[PDB]
């Protein structure tokens, strides 16, 4: 059954390109900074170490 | 006549009706991938502490 | 849930189209019969007399 | 703040593409539509007398 | 025999798209993922492993 | 156990690739006989009457 006003597809794939995209600039982020933990958000622990 | 006007009247109800209920199923699905997603995080904290 | 409410706003092109072409069809026979029995009557009677 | 303040500037492009395409396929659905509803009215009537 | 309102070729074309349509959905929805199984349904065993 | 469980992931994408081919080849031909299923026997018919 076609249907119009029903583009679900390209709502899922702007999702999964959406994670894709934000894992990217993450890891863009980790290298550039060359340091493992960064901010205050990836390990609860290691800063007071 | 009139019996088979009066099935096929049901069986297109029926039909409208399926699809009425596999909406439901997938939403219920959606929100225990979502739990589940959470919980090996917790798992994975845990492990880390000992 | 959007998913789910786009099945309740419109048919497929495809049965609505051919209603649309069946109906077409059938009017023109409609007023085809519809002008020979016009002119039915009258016509086969004027001759009686 | 220019993190912050850069999140409501635009959409997505995808979306908007993606509305555009809908709404442009679905002007020449109206136009061919309005076309055979001017064609029908009074074709249909002249053959009647 | 020729008869009116009785296009039963057109209900099968209909049914055929329409399983056409389903499985070119599911496809997609695959290969834009990435991923075998996604869901919950395509296998009930190897998401437990 | 990475290596191991990384069988589950996804096909080889030469084979979805090709299903995905087959199936948007085969939608077409579907398309194009049922149109002509619609077009032929209304048509045919009102030639008739």
């Amino acid at each position: 059954a076609m249907y119009i006003n029903t583009n679900v597809p390209s709502l899922t794939a702007q999702r999964y390109l959406g994670e894709t995209n934000n894992a990217v600039s993450k890891s863009l982020e980790r290298l550039s900074s060359g340091l493992r933990i960064n901010s205050a958000s990836d390990d609860a622990s290691g800063l007071a170490i | 006549s009139e019996k088979l006007r009066g099935q096929i009247s049901g069986l297109k109800r029926a039909s409208l009706n399926a699809q009425d209920g596999i909406s439901l199923l997938q939403t219920a699905e959606g929100g225990l991938q979502n739990i589940q997603d959470m919980l090996q995080r917790m798992r994975e904290l845990a492990v880390q502490a000992g | 849930l959007t998913a789910a409410e786009s099945r309740i706003r419109d048919l497929d092109i495809a049965d609505e189209m051919a209603k649309f072409t069946k109906n077409q069809i059938l009017a023109q026979s409609n007023i085809s019969m519809l002008a020979q029995a016009n002119s039915l009557p009258q016509m086969a009677l004027s001759l009686l007399g």
